[PDB]
């Protein structure tokens, strides 16, 4: 039947991401953290841009 | 039948008594009053009533009385009942009582309604949620009667003061006070022509909004503002010419012909018998929309109550009350006090309108207290 | 319109009382 | 992950008594209103009954209204169904169903044929023999 | 039959669950509580743009930052510049109900989609001077929510049939389809490098699906209600979701598990758009409650509010060099907003 | 600079066309009046369809006013993201049909989730109840599917307000309106709504039905507008 195929496809999706290559959170976190740490200067809202550049105002 | 008139028809007649009395038993003279010509010893004499007397039409017949004696010397008394004004002084200063304690009256009342309704129209600019086709006429509206509270006043400070506690004679014309009272009488009459000119287009633009069948407003909107205040100009501008031509007073504020008047009080009334109309129509529609929902008994005539209370002042229902009176019922004592009724309710009319569109009104509070919740949240 | 009628009833109001205080000034004499 | 768990249920005599428990994880329990689904041999989903945040709000479909009562338990974190005195037009696997969106008086789609918040449901068979 | 492939994905879900709290080395919040917080983020209003009658529902800025289409109800597709607040193009919809709307990185092409199941692209390369439809797609069921360019040939296409579509636009057929939700598909995002991209649904679940496999790779299950958008950190690692349970959720890719939760007890209403910035230090959100809230992405506080809306924030958008944000709204209003110092 | 002034003004006479259309398409769009033409399933709304893709558009005009009708086509059955983008039409004409599954008690819940509906407050519901014949020979064959399906209809009685159509069982007339009672229940009940139903009974081929709802639709416009004036 339908139902026994989509449980079927189910355990196979499962096992296509059960088999994954894992990355502490300490590392990806730190590493978002320098990202955010080294662009942080070039944001415009973060850190505003004076009257003169902005063409908004 | 002016004060400076009056003024000048007795300095012509002191002048013809004097010519009279050097082109001519007692001495006659001029006792500030009548001419007294010569008069016969031991006698009656008898005047004639003089012609600078306002009311002179009525007592042309009457005949003041004065003894001359027999040796040639005039009497003391002196009888002037048939030149005399019947009507009692007395009556007439409860009614300047009353005249002055009802122009105080709608002092304030102007005063109150000006402030409130700049305040109102401050609101309806400022705030760019409420910029709505009918907030443009309510806008309008508040402007026109703005215009007419300004142009009442104007015309009550700029009219001359009469000037009997002067009693020597003065230039009654003025070069400068009779033109501003004319400006400001000219300006008068054209706002109140647009203050019921804009209540018609207003409840003509209610019944377009419930009555048709959804045609659109935003083509001929320039219809209702051309006239609203083209129809003013249409009849105060022929009343300007007829009173140029035909009856001319230092002010035009005196209603001695009453045919001038007419051409005043006919597209007001016409104006209010329309809005009357319209008025019964949407209190029609309404009742029936409102009692085919049916909560209670009690509330939907509670509320057809309300909403009469509400309804009322928009469209200038009681002036229907005040439209049958008629002149010989005006001539009775009983319309000074209705005056003061009929005053206060005009008067406050305003500042009623305002507060019920502008503090009553639920999405005004909404969109102030939005505006407020915004202040107090960049200060805090 | 009442306003008008109004301020008409007060000009004429005037005007008569002026006229009676007039004839009484001219009557009293001196 | 939202899931939702049924037990009780299996083979009942008709009228006779039966128990119904759902046990929920992975959400606040207490914000959602939350009600019944019946699938019958042979037939579509339909509606049973509704119980709401705080449990005032209990309605039942008319065919078993008088008949059953729902009862959830915020702190046991449990919806529990009390069904007595039994048809043997009742037989179903029922479905316990969870509304889709918190703080709201309304259910939209939960008798729908793929709605992903529901569980998987018990059998119950009311046969005579 | 049933039970055995029940059992087994019951066994195979609690080693993926046991697997994440192996993986699971530290918390954000522990490791960020040494950062410098943002602090108030004041911004005004800068441009107003009136030109939608019916509610506008989504909008897309353009890759020079000066530009951008926005879609409303009505049937109107205006293509709007704005510096000058005028509206450069005005186009017709032959569908009333449009839900999509996007601006292709050339900058030739605009789709937009709605209620019809039809995938509607318009080229700008006219010579006339007049819009016209280059291409409309129809292969989806449901209804279409979302649609971004991947270029001018191909388009990446969300449905309401709980499928996703890679559409070629040259020759007019799906080159790929995505088969994995078992919910409403409500919002894509596309990643930088154009090798991945995400989908967030009605299941309360996000997937990561592969554009040359074909095949989803990651599943985040995080949420308790609809998610209704979704948006990428821009180094392409982690992503943002907002769902209907007035709650914000930043998910890692690498990680393989939710990161961080945003949330607040007097916020209940739902969330429609999210958005970072340039460095991703802020999160933008609109929420359903009439304003924007701005998060700190590593503090998660709320950095900032944006109360600028009469009727709801549907959609929310951010320029990529980071000038301005642009929030469109169901009382026909775009509002841009800047910060100021 | 010169060309800047020549871009700036080809843009601004660009701008004023645009303005100028959209001012155009303004009257047009706010003239028109919008209906949802909704349905529970096999109700018979093809009838409708043809008396009165995904998205199917009827277009009709009653006295120079124009109506948009709007049939749900091929879509998915879970409604709950869709329907939001009908909260500015003029109407939601829910038709069902009074006579497998229960079909009533789904109509039920299915009118009570639109009407407490939250962005569905300011819209307005007009109810069609269809197969008034099929369900007259349901009652007069005697099989009980209304007293088995609902155990408030044995505590009835017809109500006095009520107008019966007459060559009509009794019967038949407090079933009509017993399950229009139930409909009025549900929408009395929540209240804080600022909308209000109109229900109908029609049979399979009627005529009055478009006036019907260019009287209804007339209704709401009208309430709309004493609503902003507040005299309601
Ligand atoms: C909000 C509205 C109702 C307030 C109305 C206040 C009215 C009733 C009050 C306030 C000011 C008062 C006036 C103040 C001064 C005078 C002068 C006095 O020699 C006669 C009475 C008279 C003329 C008063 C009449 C009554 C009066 C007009
Ligand atoms: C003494 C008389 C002649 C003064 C007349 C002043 C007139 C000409 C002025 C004063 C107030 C003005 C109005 C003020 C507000 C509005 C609303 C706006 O959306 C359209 C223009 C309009 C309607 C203006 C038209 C011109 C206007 C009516
Ligand atoms: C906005 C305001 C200032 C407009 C005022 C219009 C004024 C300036 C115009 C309009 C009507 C004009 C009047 C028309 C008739 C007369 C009678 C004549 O024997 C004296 C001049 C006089 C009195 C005019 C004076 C100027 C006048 C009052
Ligand atoms: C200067 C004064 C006299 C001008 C007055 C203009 C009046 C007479 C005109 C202008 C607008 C007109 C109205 C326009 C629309 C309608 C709706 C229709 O279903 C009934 C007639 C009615 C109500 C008209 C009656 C006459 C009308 C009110
Ligand atoms: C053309 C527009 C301004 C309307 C004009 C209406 C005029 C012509 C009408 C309406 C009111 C009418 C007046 C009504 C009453 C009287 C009293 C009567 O004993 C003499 C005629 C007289 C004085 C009428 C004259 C004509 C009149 C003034
Ligand atoms: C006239 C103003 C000053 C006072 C109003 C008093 C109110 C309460 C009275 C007097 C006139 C009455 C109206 C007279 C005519 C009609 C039209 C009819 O088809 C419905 C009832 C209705 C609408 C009446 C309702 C109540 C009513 C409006
Ligand atoms: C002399 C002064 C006091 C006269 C004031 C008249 C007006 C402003 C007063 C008199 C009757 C009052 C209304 C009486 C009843 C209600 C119902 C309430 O649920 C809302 C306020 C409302 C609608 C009031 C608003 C203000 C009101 C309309
Ligand atoms: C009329 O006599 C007005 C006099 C009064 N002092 C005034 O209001 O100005």
């Amino acid at each position: 039947t339908a139902s026994i195929a989509q449980a079927r496809k189910l355990v196979e999706q499962l096992k296509m991401e059960a088999n994954i290559d894992r990355i502490k959170v300490s590392k990806a976190a730190a590493d978002l953290m320098a990202y955010c740490e080294a662009h942080a200067k070039e944001d415009p809202l973060l850190t505003p841009v004076p009257a003169s550049e902005n063409p908004f105002r | 039948q002016t004060a400076g008139e009056l003024y000048q028809r007795w300095e012509r007649y002191r002048r013809e008594c004097q010519e009279t009395l050097a082109a001519a038993a007692c001495n006659g003279s001029f006792d500030m009053y009548v001419c007294w010509d010569y008069a016969a010893p031991n006698a009656t004499a008898r005047a004639s009533c003089p012609w600078y007397l306002p009311w002179h039409h009525h007592v042309a017949a009457g005949f003041v009385l004065r003894q001359c004696g027999s040796d040639g010397q005039w009497g003391l008394w002196r009888d002037h009942t048939q030149c005399e004004n019947p009507e009692k002084n007395e009556a007439f200063l409860d009614q300047r009582l009353i005249l002055e304690r009802l122009q105080v009256m709608y002092t304030v009342g102007y005063s109150l309604s000006l402030a409130t309704l700049l305040l109102a129209l401050l609101i309806l600019s400022l705030f760019r949620r409420l910029h709505c086709t009918r907030n443009y006429i309510h806008i309008n509206l508040f402007t026109s009667f703005m215009l007419r509270a300004a142009a009442i006043l104007s015309r009550d400070r700029l009219l001359p003061r009469p000037g009997p506690y002067l009693g020597d004679q003065a230039l009654a014309l003025w070069n400068q006070a009779l033109a501003a009272c004319r400006t400001a009488q000219i300006v008068t009459q054209y706002c109140v022509g647009a203050n019921y000119t804009w209540l018609l287009v207003e409840g003509v633009y209610l019944h377009s909004l419930l009555v048709l069948v959804g045609g659109s407003e935003e083509g001929h909107f320039r219809y209702y503002l051309l006239l609203g205040w083209g129809a003013p100009a249409l009849f105060v501008i022929p009343w300007v010419i007829v009173r140029y031509l035909y009856e001319n007073t230092q002010c035009w504020e005196r209603n001695e012909v009453k045919a001038i008047w007419w051409i005043i009080r006919t597209p007001i009334l016409m104006t209010i018998l329309i809005n009357f109309l319209i008025f019964i129509r949407i209190l029609g529609i309404l009742l029936s929309k409102l009692r085919t929902r049916q909560m209670r008994c009690r509330d939907y005539r509670l509320r057809l109550a309300r909403s009469t209370l509400f309804l009322v002042p928009l469209l200038g229902v009681h002036e229907v009350v005040f439209a049958p009176v008629t002149e010989e019922q005006a001539r009775g004592a009983l319309r000074f006090a209705k005056l003061g009724f009929e005053i206060f309710l005009s008067s406050f009319q305003g500042f009623l309108v305002s507060v019920l569109y502008c503090f009553i009104n639920k999405e005004v509070q909404s969109e102030i207290r939005r505006g407020w919740h915004h202040c107090r949240l960049r200060r805090s | 319109h009442a306003q008008g009628t109004f301020t008409s009833d007060k000009s004429k109001y005037l005007d008569e009382r002026a006229a009676q205080d007039f004839v009484q000034w001219l009557l009293d004499g001196g | 992950q939202v899931q939702l768990q049924e037990s009780g249920g299996g083979l009942v005599q008709p009228g006779g008594s039966l128990r119904l428990s759902c046990a929920a994880s992975g959400f606040t329990f207490s914000n959602y209103k939350m009600n019944w689904v019946r699938q019958a041999p042979g037939k579509g989903l339909e509606w049973v009954s509704d119980i709401s945040q705080s449990g005032a709000s209990i309605s039942y479909t008319g065919s078993v209204k008088g008949r059953f009562t729902i009862s959830r338990d915020n702190a046991k974190n449990t919806l529990y169904l009390q069904m007595n005195s039994l048809k043997p037009e009742d037989t179903a696997v029922y479905y316990c169903a969870r509304c889709p969106a918190p703080f709201t008086r309304d259910c939209f789609d939960v008798t729908s044929t793929t709605y992903a918040y529901r569980g998987q449901g018990t059998q119950v068979t009311v046969s005579s023999h | 039959e049933l039970d055995q492939l029940r059992q087994e994905a019951e066994q195979l879900k609690n080693q993926i669950r046991d697997a994440r709290k192996a993986c699971a080395d530290a918390t954000l919040s522990q490791i960020t509580n040494n950062i410098d917080p943002v602090g108030r983020i004041q911004m005004r209003t800068r441009r107003t743009l009136r030109g939608h009658l019916a509610k506008i529902y989504a909008m897309h800025w353009g890759t020079d930052s000066r530009l951008l289409v926005s879609a409303s109800q009505d049937g109107k597709l205006i293509i709007w510049d704005s510096y000058t607040t005028n509206k450069v193009h005005a186009i017709p919809l032959r569908s009333s109900w449009v839900m999509t709307c996007a601006y292709a990185p050339s900058g030739n092409y605009v789709a937009c989609g709605g209620l019809d199941n039809i995938c509607s692209i318009y080229n700008l390369k006219t010579r006339e001077g007049n819009v016209r439809v280059s291409r409309e797609l129809a292969g989806h069921t449901g209804y279409l929510s979302c649609c971004r360019f991947l270029d001018d040939n191909q388009i990446v296409t969300s449905s309401g049939d709980t499928t996703c579509a890679l559409w070629d636009i040259e020759t007019g057929q799906q080159t790929t389809t995505f088969t994995g939700h078992t919910g409403d598909v409500m919002s894509l995002s596309l990643a930088p490098d154009t090798r991945l991209f995400v989908s967030g649904a009605c299941d309360a679940s996000a997937k990561l699906w592969d554009v040359r496999e074909g095949m989803c790779r990651q599943t985040f299950t995080g949420h308790e209600s609809d998610i209704n958008a979704i948006c990428f950190f821009p180094n392409g690692n982690a992503f943002a979701t907002g769902s209907d349970d007035a709650t914000c959720r930043l998910f890692d890719l690498r990680a393989d598990q939710e990161l961080m939760t945003y949330s607040h007890d007097n916020i209940i209403c739902g969330i429609t758009s999210v958005s970072f910035s340039k460095s991703g230090r802020l999160l933008l959100a609109g929420y359903d409650d009439f304003n924007c809230n701005v998060w700190d992405a590593l503090k998660a506080d709320r950095a900032g509010v944006l109360a600028g809306h009469d009727n709801r924030v549907s959609c929310l958008g951010v320029t990529d060099d980071g000038m301005a944000v642009a929030t469109g709204s169901w009382d026909s209003f775009l509002k841009i907003w800047n910060g100021s110092s | 600079t010169e060309d800047q002034r020549n871009e700036e003004k080809a843009q601004r006479e660009a701008n004023k066309k645009i303005e100028k259309q959209l001012q155009k398409d303004k009257q047009v769009y706010r003239a028109t009046h919008r209906l949802l033409l909704l349905g529970a399933g096999e109700s018979g709304k093809n009838t409708i369809v043809k008396q009165m893709s995904g998205i199917f558009e009827t277009k009709f005009q009653v006295d120079k006013v124009n109506f948009h009708m709007f049939d749900v086509g091929a879509q998915r059955d879970e409604r709950r993201k869709w329907i939001q983008c009908f909260n500015d039409v003029t109407a939601i004409i829910f038709v069902v049909a009074s006579s497998q599954t229960n079909r009533l008690q789904a109509a039920l819940k299915l009118f009570d989730s639109i009407w407490n509906n939250k962005w569905l407050r300011d819209t307005s519901v007009i109810l069609f109840l269809n197969k008034q014949d099929l369900l007259a020979e349901k009652v007069l064959a005697g099989k009980s599917k209304i007293e088995d399906y609902f155990p408030e209809f044995a505590r009835y009685t017809t109500p006095e307000d009520a107008t019966p159509e007459p060559g009509e069982d009794p019967r038949v007339t407090r079933a009509k309106y017993f399950i229009r009672d139930e409909f009025l229940r549900i929408s009395t009940a929540s209240g804080d709504g600022r909308h209000y139903c109109y229900p109908h009974f029609t049979c399979a081929v009627d005529t009055e039905n478009i006036r019907r709802v260019f009287n209804d639709c007339r209704d709401i416009i009208q309430r709309m507008h004493l609503r902003q004036y507040e005299l309601l």
